[PDB]
């Protein structure tokens, strides 16, 4: 039987930012 | 301040499968909620108190792939439908809620935050009901209070004609209980 | 690829904010007027002009994503400024809320059009104007998100 | 004159 695998993440602690250019 | 979330995909189907089998995951980990998959299924695993938790009905007794090979559960409580591995290196942990608020926020696998009104110890209702397909893959996701603290883990949905109005969840206290 | 829900905008004189809600890029009439918004295919005309409510909207531009309207009726709001600072605002009535922690006037300068978010980060309103007492802002006026919702029919 | 877009803000803090 296979292992559970992380395939992605959700990040809650990021805060509003200006998108860098 | 306000809860906001984003998702990032770190592996595709082929890589996931290989990793499920090798049980070796070398990728770096970030964030409070991990998107996890098995052969048949995808769900969420929330990190609370240094431990990464999810539902038993998805993970079963399965190990989690890690930089050091498979990692065995630290907690397994079938009645509670709860399972937990030590939180991966680099994840961050949620704080259990202590304000007893009734205004809940579910964080979905698409990284949306949706309002939920508490209506019991382990049930809440969606203020804006949603298609069951939208919540697919979201089991194990956290329910936060207005301060972003973990109130519980999304366990199941009450749907009627494919539209979901309420959600059942495992409350944080049951986590702490499981921890003893 | 990363999309923004809030746009930092300019006219020849002023500079302010716009917020995308439901596929429309909304901002304040007192900043935009009836102006068109730029696009790489040439100017784009406003979809909505509501002089009464201080509200204007064009179709959401590229590099944008939309905020969801708040539906939790909460009163703990958060204002986002053009510097990406977040300041808590307690909701007083329909269109007004007070800072939990008052700030010099300039700290909010150029932020009108920006969003007022609830705890879910859903849109409660657009920051309309700073309510000032001698260089210090202790409250804010805003366009309730329902005005935007109704303007759409 | 037109309203020009000078920068963007991502509320979630999502990086490049
Ligand atoms: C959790 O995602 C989900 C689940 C889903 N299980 C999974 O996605 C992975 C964990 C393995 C199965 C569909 N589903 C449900 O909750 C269904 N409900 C259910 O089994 N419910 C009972 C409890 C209260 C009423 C009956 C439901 C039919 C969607 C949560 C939403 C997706
Ligand atoms: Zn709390
Ligand atoms: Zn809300």
């Amino acid at each position: 039987k296979g292992s559970v695998v992380i395939v992605g993440r959700i990040v809650l602690s990021g805060k509003p930012a200006i998108i860098p250019k | 301040a306000p809860i906001t979330a984003y998702a990032q995909q770190t592996r595709g189907l082929l890589g996931c499968i290989i990793t499920s089998l090798t049980g070796r995951d070398k990728n770096q980990v970030e964030g409070e909620v991990q998107i996890v998959s098995t052969a048949t299924q995808t769900f969420l695993a929330t990190c609370i108190n240094g431990v990464c938790w999810t539902v038993y009905h998805g993970a079963g007794t399965r190990t989690i792939a890690s930089p050091k090979g498979p990692v065995i559960q630290m907690y397994t409580n079938v009645d509670q439908d709860l399972v937990g591995w030590p939180a991966p290196q680099g994840s961050r942990s949620l704080t259990p809620c202590t304000c007893g608020s009734s205004d809940l926020y579910l964080v979905t696998r698409h990284a949306d935050v949706i309002p939920v009104r508490r209506r019991g110890d382990s049930r809440g209702s969606l203020l804006s009901p949603r298609p069951i397909s939208y919540l697919k893959g979201s089991s194990g996701g956290p329910l936060l209070c207005p301060a972003g603290h973990a109130v519980g883990l999304f366990r199941a949905a009450v749907c009627t004609r494919g539209v979901t109005k309420a959600v059942d969840f495992i409350p944080v206290e049951n986590l702490e209980t499981t921890m003893r």
